[PDB]
RNA sequence: UGGAAGUCGGAAUCCGCUAAGGACUGUGUAACAACUCACCUGCCGAAUGUACUAGCCCUGAAAAUGGAUGGCGCUCAAGCGU
């Protein structure tokens, strides 16, 4: 049947009421020893992209492709001795990294 | 729709002879002579001027109209081919292994016969028997190219076919493999 | 020992053509109302289960064909990154994973209603339901697909270089004949044409000397301007003379017929001798039928030496 | 009739003219008819057509018309009863083929002393005579086709290489160069592409242009030319020789 | 003692033009970086200006030309402030030219112009400028040209 | 969602909360910014579910505004 | 399809009682629920009907016309 | 092999003599192969390419008609801030289908 | 001779004529009256 | 290569799946169990079966421990079944054996103790030529 | 843009000579070149083109023993409409 109490709000609650009751019960999950009463009747419903910038602002057809108009990489160095500098360190860190993972017929099921 | 009438003509050059007996033509001229029963197909012949073949079919479809254009075209074709003939030059390539092509004449079926020989490596022997009529020569003017001669077009372009279609490189990828025989050109002897 | 071994990437409605073919003709398609309403829950949590494990074999062969960035030498490493926007390559695999793992969860989350559809209707809507959503997962992949099938054609045609051998590395200005000289040199099948920037990505050629096996690399020629305007085909010669611990031939036109000024190319040599430590450096000076160094200028001399 | 011919729609700029280009055609023509004291009529037969931009620039203060022949003799009114002017009837006569329309105020004299001494090689078209004997000799095929000297000349591009044997040279494709026979000129002769006192077809005239050779000219001959105020046509040389109707 | 007419395309006030002309004219036998200096000497007027270039080469020396271009003509002629190309890119020129300077630059192509008249050439010139994208007389080049058609705007005869 | 308000067919199945067609729903619009006259945040709203949730296999609704 | 040299199993034309009689039923039922529909239709219809018109092929069309025209202008003079 | 080798092998050396004729000769005969697949495909395999015809029909009668066009709103009059928008205080769906309790 | 080249390469092929089977079953003159006609209708 | 040795002629197939035999090299191991062996064909209930001069997969049951978690290639050496040659002669050995090998048939170990057989020899050269009698 | 000349991209897309020709329809070049399309002219000779509508026909989804307009069989019917 058609009703005037469908189309209004049926919780609200202020900025400060909301604030004060979030600090309260962060408060309360502080302690593992402090459990609520009467948890069902609390509000308990308040208490509880880089990827897509990348592709809105370089699609992947201008990327790679038959039709692409990519031309400048995207480099982390800047000069010629900061690039000597990341190959050195890259170096390192690949010898590093393949000495770790030496240390760490095929085998039975 | 049902026409009432329809005609076609075919002009007869001096030289050539066309014997139609019960839509059997036979046509002999200079080169030689050559038949073909054209007794699947309902038509009409006539002499309607001198050195004029007339074609007619009476109360037909569009479809029986239409077929006088191929029985036409069929005949002027035998009349080209018993006059001028027919020439195709084939030419044969490859990359790293020569192709041998050995070109005689099998007397006891009177007919010629083309081996291949050593396409892409291949120790098989590939054996082209052409059709009675049809004479194999290996051109002397340029380089790695056959020549088949004869009367009747659809032998030789048969006999074509077959020698490419004996000769397709299998399970390789074909922009890389351009080894084959090929038709070069198509055209008349004289 | 290169990446030709990636699966072809089809689109995504190839995609979709291929998974839901397999479900359709892999599996039997005759159930009747008639049946028990267990055969019929079998039969549909069937066709919902192939239909996952095959978009997840599909989308596992994908993932683990492609070259992972972080477990690669950094030449390889940063050479894809050159070529490949490796931002790019790594969203769209993780769009590839991702959209694997939500296969999966639509997958167990229908699979788990249909235990409890209690009709050949609701079955059938269920199965749909979730073979839709399937489908508007693989959709929203049309993009990220064709690019990665374009990275592994570009992938399975590239050069094979190992980063720790013996190796030569000719770099220089364009029109200086590295391409000649690794003609020359090498059984390499690399272009020479007067006009500038005829070689656009790493060739390599073997030799050998001494009964050993030696790699020669020969590369795009490099321009003198600072390495923020460098483009991705010169800066392919500057990851291989920046990564790879090689012998540099650094080639030198002395008559200029190149195009560029003996000036530019001293610069251009001392811009990028810091790349230069811990390399040998050899200064090869060509095209002597045209200009020798005695017939250079004193000046020039003495800068070179 | 459902086995029928695929249209295709062309998806062009360009459409077709159609009726409003013929009616512009008309009121071009018959207004040049009051402003020039002399209307030539000129025919160009079998030849490419393409110098007439030159020749239109060349007599900035002339004014040409080059477009259906019908069409002009309508323009300029085929009977007495339909002339716009009075003799024109009479030039009509000379329209047949592929002809053109001269509209002038010069010397008549100067008219025909230009279009006597203007004369520029061209390339033949088909059913023309060939002048002499042409053959692409064996070996590495150049872009003449040795009319210069080889070692003047640049090697053939390779993707002309399909054309030519669609046209029915027998050149293959060694080490990216088009050659003929072998690479070192062997194991083949020449390829004649013409021989004298021969009827050139199409295929051997686009072989001649695809290797820049030139065996025919370019000449415009004035068949008549009527008069405002003598309200005649005087007829030339090429007018008595050329058909009428 | 034979005569060679090479074109080309340069940035006026630059060297790095004749990069691509050693590959060919080096053969010739011309030295690269004296063609490099001749033609910035050529084009020291047309700075920053993409602007066609003839080179007649006779017994191994060139001399260089400037042949004129109508769009190199209505840049020019928009007096664009002094910039460099490396830095900032993607530009635009809205700025205006006088309908003066269009006939002006009429009266210099009328030797490239196949046309009857100096309207004509003064039509092309306003083509090429709408084609550009700058503005003539505060209007639109295409509005001044249909302007030419209806006859408000009179060319002046040669 | 915060409640079941109202399933049409039986005030039972109301109080069991089903969700089917046309049951009235609360949810929280907490994440609209729905807001009264005053700063009040409006963080409970009534909605009705309008495809067959044990058909498709998700609950599609259309808020009562 | 190799049909030929090997049929398939070959489909039966012959009815089946049961399948005629709920065929008869359910366009029965088709029938009446399409006039329930037409009836409860708000598809707007037109009570005119468009006028298919005289073709161009009848070769009297001129003369029709004309026999129209004294029609229309006497029908106007006598009203 | 390395970089695009396949074109560098079609630079020096072309294709097939006949690769040209073959595939002008597969385009002419596209037409005939498109209609005896209409009228000669069986089951799904059938109705997938009867849809993707009607959708390629479709698509090629818009690019018609966008290309013959390339040279060429409610009732009452509202200002701009009253576009776009719209007693009984219903539910969209006032009623559905009853459940029974074996359903 | 064929002064011209075929696209198929069958050069012995006749310069073949449009199928009209409905030819001479009217005159030129006749059908631009009709169209006179037709357009006076219209 | 899967392992299958080509040329080799039929004789009995004395150790299906499950057997436990010697290991006659020197890598550790004193017996392999066979799980299954190479070129086995389908057949409802048989057991694949392999003799002298197969390839089969094997796990180390006694020997050096770091052996008895991995599934070794083997090549039966000995089989106690008797066989027929080429020749006619019928002939067994003392045991089972076999010895461990890579996947292209070169031996873990470096030596083998006792004989081996003839067709292991023939089909395997490493064995040949680290084998010391050949029967 | 390293190079981009109608034909890797973005935005505009005008004028002249016109009989007619798009700041271009594809092939092609590193870029050019070259070929081709749209459009026009010459030869020819009389009817065509586009889209719909109505009939019959093909497809428009099928499992599992060997079979069904009732069966043979029927093709200007022994099928379909009057
Ligand atoms: N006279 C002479 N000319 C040479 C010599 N070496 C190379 N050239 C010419 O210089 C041009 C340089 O072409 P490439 O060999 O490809 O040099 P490049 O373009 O820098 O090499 P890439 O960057 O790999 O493409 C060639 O076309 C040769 O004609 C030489 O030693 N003497
Ligand atoms: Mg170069």
């Amino acid at each position: 049947e058609p009703n005037r109490k469908w189309f209004t709000n049926t919780r609200v609650i202020s900025q400060d009421t909301l604030q004060s009751f979030r600090e309260a019960m962060a408060e309360k999950q502080k302690d593992p020893y402090t459990v609520l009463l009467k948890s069902n009747k609390l509000p308990m419903s308040l208490i509880r992209h880089q990827a897509k910038m990348t592709i809105e602002r370089e699609p992947f057809s201008e990327t790679f492709g038959p039709k692409a108009q990519r031309k400048r990489p995207k480099l982390s160095f800047n000069t010629v001795d900061e690039l000597a500098g990341y190959s050195e360190q890259s170096l390192d860190s690949y010898h590093a990294r393949l000495e770790e993972k030496k240390l760490l017929s095929v085998a039975t099921a | 729709m049902r026409y009432i009438h329809s005609e076609e003509t075919i002009p007869v050059p001096e030289n050539v002879k066309v014997s139609i007996k019960s839509r059997l033509v036979t046509v002999e001229g200079p080169r030689g002579k050559l038949q073909k029963d054209l007794s699947h197909i309902a038509v009409n012949f006539s002499v309607v001027k001198k050195g004029v073949i007339g074609l007619e079919i009476h109360h037909g479809s569009r479809k029986d109209v239409a077929a006088l254009r191929t029985v036409r075209t069929i005949i002027n074709n035998m009349i080209i081919g018993v006059t001028k003939g027919f020439k195709y030059k084939m030419r044969y390539v490859y990359a790293h292994f020569p192709i041998n092509v050995n070109v005689e004449k099998n007397a006891e079926t009177g007919c010629y016969e083309v081996e291949i020989r050593n396409f892409i490596g291949e120790k098989i022997v590939r054996k082209v028997v052409m059709a009675p009529g049809v004479e194999v020569e290996i051109s002397k003017a340029q380089k790695d190219e056959l020549i088949l001669s004869g009367n009747s077009l659809e032998a030789v372009s048969q006999s074509a076919a077959d020698i490419q279609q004996i000769c397709k490189v299998r399970n390789k990828d074909i922009r890389k493999f351009l080894d084959g025989i090929y038709v070069s050109e198509k055209g008349n002897i004289v | 020992t290169g990446w030709k071994d990636i699966p072809p990437v089809p689109t995504a409605q190839e995609f979709i053509d291929i998974v839901l073919s397999r479900t359709q003709r892999r599996l039997p398609t005759q159930i009747r109302p008639g049946f028990k309403i267990s055969r019929i829950r079998a039969f549909y949590t069937r066709k919902v289960k192939f239909t996952q494990e095959t978009c997840s074999e599909k989308f596992g062969a994908i993932i683990s064909s492609f070259p992972v960035l972080s477990d690669q030498h950094p030449f390889h490493r940063d050479l894809m990154n050159i070529l490949y926007d490796a931002d790019h390559f790594k969203v769209a695999l993780g769009q590839i994973s991702t959209a694997k793992n939500l296969i999966e969860t639509i997958s167990r989350d229908y699979v788990r209603l249909l235990k409890y559809a209690q009709s050949l209707y609701q079955c059938k809507q269920l199965k749909r339901a979730a073979l839709g959503r399937m489908a508007t997962l693989i959709k929203r992949l049309k993009d990220p697909l064709i690019y990665l099938d374009q990275v592994r054609q570009h992938l399975a045609r590239l050069p094979d270089i190992n980063p720790t051998t013996r190796t030569l590395l000719v770099a220089g200005f364009p029109n200086v004949g590295k391409s000649s000289f690794v003609r020359s040199v090498t059984r390499a099948d690399t272009p020479v044409e007067p006009y500038a920037f005829t070689t656009k990505s790493l060739f390599v050629g073997h030799l050998d000397y001494k009964y050993l096996r030696y790699q020669v690399i020969d590369t795009p020629g490099i321009l003198d301007h600072p390495l923020e305007e460098m483009n991705t085909i010169e800066m392919q010669s500057v990851t291989a003379l920046a990564h790879l611990r090689a012998a540099v031939l650094y080639f030198m036109d002395i008559s200029e017929q190149c195009g560029f000024s003996l000036k530019a190319q001293i610069n251009l040599f001392k811009s990028i001798k810091p790349l230069f430590a811990n390399k040998m450096v050899f200064i090869v000076l060509n095209k002597m039928d045209i200009k020798k160094f005695e017939e250079l200028d004193p000046e020039m001399q003495q800068e070179i030496n | 009739p459902k086995s029928k011919r695929a249209r295709v729609y062309h998806l062009t700029q360009v459409n077709k003219k159609g009726r409003e280009a013929k009616e512009r055609l008309f009121s071009n023509i018959r207004e040049t008819i009051p402003k020039y004291q002399h209307c030539f009529v000129f025919s160009v037969d079998n030849m490419r057509n393409n110098y007439l931009k030159d020749v239109r620039h060349e007599l900035n203060d002339c004014r040409i018309f080059f477009g259906k022949t019908k069409l002009m003799a309508r323009a300029l009114g085929t009977t007495p009863e339909e002339e716009q002017a009075d003799g024109l009837h009479r030039l009509t006569r000379y329209l047949t083929g592929t002809v053109g329309l001269l509209f002038t105020n010069r010397d008549p004299a100067d008219i025909e002393s230009y279009f006597s001494n203007l004369s520029q090689v061209d390339f033949a078209r088909a059913g023309t005579v060939a002048p002499r004997t042409v053959t692409v000799p064996p070996g590495i095929v150049y872009s003449t086709g040795g009319e210069v000297p080889p070692e003047h000349d640049v090697p053939v591009s390779h993707t002309l290489e399909p054309e030519l044997r669609r046209l029915g040279m027998p050149v293959r494709m060694i080490k990216g160069k088009v050659c003929l026979g072998d690479e070192k000129g062997e194991a083949s002769e020449g390829y004649t592409i013409c021989k004298e006192g021969e009827v050139l077809d199409s295929r051997q005239t686009r072989l001649l242009k695809l290797f820049s050779i030139c065996l025919s000219e370019f000449k415009v001959s004035l068949l008549g030319y009527w008069s405002s105020a003598s309200g005649e046509v005087t007829e030339l040389e090429a007018g008595k020789t050329r058909p009428k109707r | 003692n034979e005569i060679k007419i090479i074109h080309l395309r340069a940035t006026g006030g630059e060297v790095g033009a004749s990069s691509a002309l050693a590959p060919k004219i080096g053969p010739l036998g011309l030295s690269p970086k004296k063609v490099g200096e001749d033609i910035a000497k050529a084009t020291a007027d047309w700075k920053g200006l993409r602007v066609t270039v003839r080179l007649t080469i006779q017994n191994r020396q060139a001399q260089v030309s400037v042949v004129p271009t109508a769009s190199a003509l209505i840049i020019r002629a928009l007096k664009e402030p002094p910039r460099d190309r490396k830095k900032e890119k993607n530009i635009k020129h809205n700025k205006s030219v006088s309908l003066d300077e269009i006939i002006e630059i009429a009266r210099t192509m009328r030797f490239k112009s196949f046309s009857k008249d100096l309207k004509g050439g003064v039509k092309e010139i306003l083509g090429t400028a709408f084609s550009v994208g700058c503005q003539v007389d505060g209007k639109s080049p295409k509005a001044i040209s249909d302007a030419i058609e209806a006859g408000e705007i009179d060319i002046p005869d040669e | 969602i915060l409640s079941v308000k109202k399933n049409p067919s039986n005030p039972l199945y109301t109080q069991l909360g089903v969700l089917t067609k046309g049951t009235i729903i609360e949810v929280n619009v907490s994440d609209l910014g729905i807001v009264t006259a005053s700063g009040k945040i409006a963080w409970g709203r009534y909605a009705q579910i309008t495809n067959n949730p044990e058909n498709d296999g998700c609950v599609n609704a259309v808020l009562l505004v | 399809a190799g049909t030929i040299n090997k049929p398939k199993k070959p489909t039966s034309k012959r009815k089946t009682t049961r399948l005629r009689a709920k065929i008869s039923k359910r366009a029965a039922e088709k029938k009446r629920k399409e006039r329930k529909l037409a009836r409860k239709n708000p598809e707007w219809r037109s009570k005119l009907k468009k006028d298919p018109g005289i073709p161009n092929l009848f070769p009297y069309k001129e003369r029709l016309l004309q026999q129209i025209e004294e029609e229309r202008i006497r029908r106007k003079e006598e009203l | 092999p390395q970089n695009e080798y396949i074109e560098r092998h079609r630079k020096l050396h072309g294709r097939r003599l006949d690769a040209e004729e073959r595939a002008r000769k597969k385009a002419a005969r596209e037409g005939h192969k498109n209609s005896e697949n209409a009228q000669n495909l069986r089951g799904l395999r059938a109705k997938l390419y009867a849809k993707q015809r009607h959708a390629q029909k479709i698509q090629m009668r818009k690019a018609i008609k966008q290309h013959e066009e390339r040279n060429v709103e409610p009732s009452d009059p509202i200002p701009s801030y009253l576009l776009d928008r719209a007693a009984r205080f219903s539910v969209p769906i006032p009623k559905v289908r009853g459940i029974s309790e074996e359903e | 001779k064929n002064l011209g080249m075929r696209k198929n390469g069958q050069v012995w092929l006749p310069a073949k004529k449009a199928f009209r089977p409905t030819k001479g079953l009217t005159s030129w003159e006749l059908r631009v009256k009709k169209r006179q006609e037709q357009a006076a209708m219209k | 290569k899967r392992g299958a040795p080509g040329g080799k002629l039929k004789m009995t197939l004395g150790l299906p799946v499950g057997a436990i035999m010697n290991c006659a090299d020197n890598s550790g191991a004193r017996n392999l169990y066979i799980i299954a062996v190479k070129g086995a064909g389908a057949r409802l209930n048989r057991l694949p079966a392999g003799g002298v001069g197969d390839m089969v997969m094997a796990t180390v049951k006694k020997g050096k421990p770091e052996l008895r978690k991995k599934v070794h290639p083997a090549v039966i050496v000995r089989q106690a079944k008797p066989w027929k040659r080429f020749d006619g002669v019928f002939l067994y050995f003392e045991d089972n054996a076999g010895v461990i090998v890579n996947p292209k048939g070169e031996m873990k170990g470096s030596a083998i103790t006792g004989p081996v057989g003839k067709e292991a020899a023939e089909l395997w050269p490493r064995i040949a030529s680290n084998a010391g009698v050949v029967m």
